[PDB]
DNA sequence: TACCCCCCCTTCGGTGCTTTGCACCGAAGGGGGGG
């Protein structure tokens, strides 16, 4: 018995219709377990094929979780819903959360259950059930209630949320707190264990406003910075200077002091690619002043909140992987590299899956946006097995590229 | 009496007015005997000229029967009508059931007319009824159930079926019902006296909704007829499949035997149809007649050969694992096989996609890998475990270097050639000793004419004048030429970015046939270093040949 | 001379980087199949 704020799309845009596509036996009897419980509380409730619109569906077990979680790719409703979350009832995102020593991530999504949704706005957010050998038909609902996952979500329950949190707020000045859908991003310089005490006090403290926590730790101020870097060698051969003096023109779309002039005079012959050249002096000069320039910052770059954050990732080999975080092309916010996550040295997709979650959690702390990805992978393959490593409560936009290694900038 | 479903048009857009079809005595009089019948029972209505609609109609017999179908060409009503969500999300398949120890078929009869059409929306089923002259003005009507011919028809059944049957599944949680359209396979491990009898409790509960039953259409002995299948107690086949036997083969032809030998590769091992697909490509007329390439005949005989000896597949065994097996066929061509007990299979199909202009073989067996995975969720709601002619080796060597992401699911080798293999490895590190030919290739845009050449350390060059040619085609020329005149180790400088993404994919087939032949060469060569600079940066022997091959 | 769903093979046109050529993908029209 409460209010139901009103929800409209974005002016000229349809809603959502995305096709379902096959979920895994285990996958199934999850979410007919889940939909089950879910209408007998009135959360949802069977609808029928009058309703144009559809929103893919599936379950996930966060890390370590050993739970089955609900989880609906709101992408497109989220597209369309898009002047909601940003001119009106937006969150504004506090810098200093990526300064503070630990940060722990909660998921709040139970209680979006509580706020009733508006029921004009019910009709987009419909999802069908499949079945193993299409056994039966679509068994299509629509929530009722504030879904989880939608963009819409923790605009709404915004106000409700900043009541619970205000004594604890009170209690405790100078943590952080930030919303982030589904997610719970609280903060402290506290030693560690004075940290995890006073989440379970954050955890109790919603509890007797009505919310369950089904968290992760990170360390903003130990994420570190993957600069361009150029080798070492004690004798340069004319590959070598080649590939050297390929990357400085590449990096010098980024750095614009690059210089190749007295690099490119030790090739000028038409020399075998093995012959060791002595650098001169002008060379190891020109190399000197160039490997100082990669060490300064780019001039001009800076986050500018109207744009959309793209992210790139690049598969080095031998575990290793490597990004960067921009808005503008060669104006890079962040450049790093992972190495020895889940899947190392077995299996390609299941560290870019984890890649993805890593880059998009840290581009919620820095900036409270998730960046579209450009990902180093075909299609068909992306789409047969991203589901089945999948541990976040968000998915972020992604498109597919195919970029062959001309020059290894950003490892060595 | 089943609860209306909701409809509407387009927001801002009226009803159907469009003007009937000229009908044929022979179909009118069986038209306008079937229409009669429907009024006595509540499923049409006369209306008055208060309802200025009009659609036209016609009828054909229906399959392997007597009667007539009365269809409704509603092409213009649906354009207009409401977008729907269609809840058939696919089509089941008998190799995904489960064995039951009594089984039963049945069709409901006048399947669209048994639901009730949405009240408001009544009126814009209008159409008129022919006579056998053109005096008489014949009765208009309105639907008041489903019509088939509308867009509408098949979802409002479907979901509508879903919510009568779905008391009955609640109560019988061990009854398996397949429903699919109006067809409904029953099973149960009950005994069939039991089974027969809650048989009845559903033909009754249809009954309590409104749904006949014919016994015509009721089936109680194997082998059942169920989606083109014959559904015998532990093995199904599809039904029999019939081969044209022209002497001389239109476009149509090839086409109808293409697709009946797609539907046989489900169950029927070894289908092969890339010889076959061949001759469709670029043909103006469905009409016109291509002879049979000696490929091509070579195929569809060995195809009819597959299908002479009977085929069967059998039933999914929850309790044991899911195995699929592949094997390569050429020419980009793939068969596996799924099964659970060796040598008795569950399905079989194949995977024959040319995807890319260049590729190789382990890019192939892995989109094929990732077609069965999908096909495999889609029946058993599992994945396969793998057994794939490919060394571990291999595997290990392509994925690890690839420069994309690329894995397949738990799989093993089997020693059934034609093994995939890697044709050839680009060095990571140049080959000290082995010449280093610098090449470019150049072409005029307007003259399409063009030179492509090389420089190395020894003091070697060439160049070639090509004729009709592009910049991108005298890049990969000039590699060619490389690899033509360099010993068994050669470096390689190019400025080319077109030509190094492709060769360092390791392909081993392409449309090209200039990259085929740099193939060719690549499989000969030992030892090859690619090696990338950029352009116009005044580089060693890559601005010499620049200034060679521009001239 | 109708409707809905899945599948394969081909064409063709949008799209973006490999650049005004070439490569990729998806919509669509051909067929098989279900009802
Ligand atoms: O099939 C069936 O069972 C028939 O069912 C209804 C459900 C789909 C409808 N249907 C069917 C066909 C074949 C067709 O070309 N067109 C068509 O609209 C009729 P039926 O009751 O006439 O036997
Ligand atoms: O929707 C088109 C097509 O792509 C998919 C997944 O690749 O769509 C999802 O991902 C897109 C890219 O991030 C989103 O823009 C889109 O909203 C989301 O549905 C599939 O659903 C579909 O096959
Ligand atoms: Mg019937
Ligand atoms: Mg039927
Ligand atoms: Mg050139």
């Amino acid at each position: 018995p409460i209010e139901t704020v009103p929800v409209k799309l974005k002016p000229g845009m349809d809603g959502p219709k995305v096709k379902q596509w096959p979920l895994t036996e285990e996958k199934i009897k999850a979410l007919v377990e889940i939909c089950t419980e879910m209408e007998k509380e009135g959360k949802i409730s069977k609808i029928g094929p009058e309703n144009p619109y559809n929103t893919p569906v599936f379950a996930i077990k966060k890390k370590d979780s050993t739970k089955w979680r609900k989880l609906v790719d709101f992408r497109e409703l989220n597209k369309r819903t898009q002047d909601f979350w940003e001119v009106q009832l937006g969150i504004p995102h506090p810098a200093g959360l990526k300064k503070k020593k630990s940060v722990t991530v909660l998921d709040v999504g139970d209680a979006y259950f509580s706020v009733p949704l508006d029921e004009d706005f019910r009709k987009y957010t419909a999802f069908t059930i499949p079945s193993i050998n299409n056994e039966t038909p679509g068994i299509r609902y629509q929530y009722n209630v504030l879904p989880q996952g939608w963009k819409g979500s923790p605009a709404i329950f915004q106000s409700s949320m900043t009541k619970i949190l205000e004594p604890f707020k009170k209690q405790n000045p100078d943590i952080v707190i930030y919303q982030y859908m589904d997610d719970l991003y609280v903060g402290s310089d506290l030693e560690i264990g004075q940290h995890r005490t006073k989440i379970e006090e954050l955890r109790q403290h919603l509890l007797r406003w009505g919310l369950t926590t089904p968290g992760y730790e990170l360390h903003p101020d130990k994420w570190t910075v993957q600069p361009i870097v150029l080798p070492e060698k004690d004798s340069w051969t004319v590959n070598d200077i080649q590939k050297l003096v390929g990357k400085l023109n590449w990096a010098s779309q980024i750095y614009p002091g690059i210089k190749v002039r007295q690099l490119s005079k030790l090739l000028r012959g038409t020399k075998a690619l093995t012959e060791v050249i002595p650098l001169t002096e002008e060379a190891e000069l020109e190399l000197a002043e160039n490997r100082e320039i990669l060490k300064e910052p780019v001039h001009g770059v800076y986050y500018d909140p109207s744009k959309d954050l793209i992210a790139e990732i690049q598969k080095q080999g031998q575990g290793q992987w490597t990004y960067q975080i921009y808005q503008e092309p060669f104006k890079n916010l962040k450049t790093g590299k992972y190495a020895r996550m889940r899947g190392a040295h077995t299996n390609d997709v299941k560290q870019l899956t984890e890649a993805v979650q890593k880059i998009t959690t840290e581009s919620i702390v820095i900036w409270g946006k998730t960046p579209k990805f450009k990902l180093p992978i075909q299609k068909e393959t992306w789409e047969t097995w991203w589901t089945e490593y999948w541990q976040a409560t968000w998915i972020p936009e992604w498109e597919f590229v195919n970029t062959p290694p001309l020059v290894k900038l950003w490892y060595q | 009496p089943i609860e209306t479903v909701p409809v509407k048009l387009k927001p801002g857009m009226d009803g159907p007015k469009v003007k009937q079809w000229p009908l044929t005595e022979e179909k009118i009089k069986a038209l306008v005997e079937i229409c009669t019948e429907m009024e006595k029972e509540g499923k049409i209505s006369k209306i008055g000229p208060e309802n200025p609609y009009n659609t036209p109609v016609f009828a054909i017999k229906k399959k392997d029967s007597t009667k007539w179908r009365k269809l409704v060409d509603f092409r213009e009503l649906n354009k207009r009508t409401q977008d729907f969500w269609e809840v058939q999300l696919g089509i089941p398949h008998p190799a995904g059931l489960k064995k039951k120890k009594s089984v039963t078929v049945l069709d409901v009869g006048d399947a669209y007319f048994s639901v009730p059409l949405d009240e408001d929306f009544r009126k814009y089923t209008a159409f008129t009824i022919p006579s056998i002259n053109n005096e008489t003005p014949g009765i208009r009507y309105q639907y008041n159930v489903l019509p088939q011919g509308w867009k509408g028809s098949p979802a409002i059944f479907q979901s509508s079926m879903t919510k009568i049957l779905e008391p009955f599944k609640k109560q019988n949680p061990d009854i398996v019902i397949y429903q699919y359209m109006d067809d409904l396979y029953v099973g149960s491990d009950l005994e069939i006296g039991q089974h027969r009898t809650k048989i009845e409790e559903l033909r009754q509960h249809l009954l309590r909704w409104g749904l006949t039953t014919p016994d015509k259409k009721h089936q109680k002995e194997p082998p059942f007829l169920w989606m083109g299948y014959e559904l015998h107690p532990d093995k199904w086949t599809v039904q029999p499949i019939v081969l044209p036997e022209k002497d001389s083969w239109t476009v149509n032809d090839i086409q109808k035997l293409v697709g009946k030998l797609n539907w046989a590769s489900q169950i029927y091992p070894g289908i092969k149809v890339r010889q076959l697909s061949k001759l469709l490509r670029g043909t103006k007329a469905l009409t016109e007649v291509i002879p049979l390439t000696e490929e091509a005949e070579l195929e569809l005989a060995e195809n009819r050969e597959i299908l002479k000896e009977p085929v069967h597949g059998v039933y999914y065994d929850p309790s044991k694992d899911l195995i699929a097996e592949i094997q390569k066929q050429g020419q980009g061509q793939w068969t596996y096989q799924i099964y659970q007990e060796p040598f008795k299979n569950l399905k079989t199909g194949k995977y024959a996609r040319m995807r890319g202009a260049h590729t190789n073989d382990v890019k192939q067996l892995t989109e094929a890998v990732q077609k069965i995975t999908t096909e495999s969720i889609v029946i058993w709601g599992k994945t396969p475990k793998f057994k794939l002619p490919i060394q571990k080796e291999t595997w290990e060597t392509w994925w690890t270097e690839y420069w994309q992401a690329t894995w397949i699911p738990e799989w093993e080798f089997v020693n059934t050639p034609p093994l995939v293999k890697l044709w050839y490895q680009l060095e990571k590190e140049p080959i000290v000793g082995a010449e280093t030919f610098y090449v470019d290739g150049a072409a005029n845009r307007e003259t399409k004419l063009g030179k492509a050449g090389y420089v190395t350390n020894k003091g070697r060059q060439k160049v070639v004048p090509l004729t009709n040619t592009t910049n991108q085609k005298t890049e990969l020329q000039a590699i060619y030429l490389a690899l033509q005149d360099s010993g068994l180790e050669v470096n390689i400088v190019t400025d080319s970015q077109y030509a190094l993404g492709i060769i360092q994919a390791q392909p081993d087939k392409s449309e090209s046939e200039l990259v085929n032949q740099i193939i060719e060469q690549l499989i000969k060569k030992e030892k090859v270093y690619l090696a990338w600079v950029p352009a116009h940066k005044g580089i060693g022997g890559n601005e010499q040949v620049d200034k060679l091959v521009s001239a």
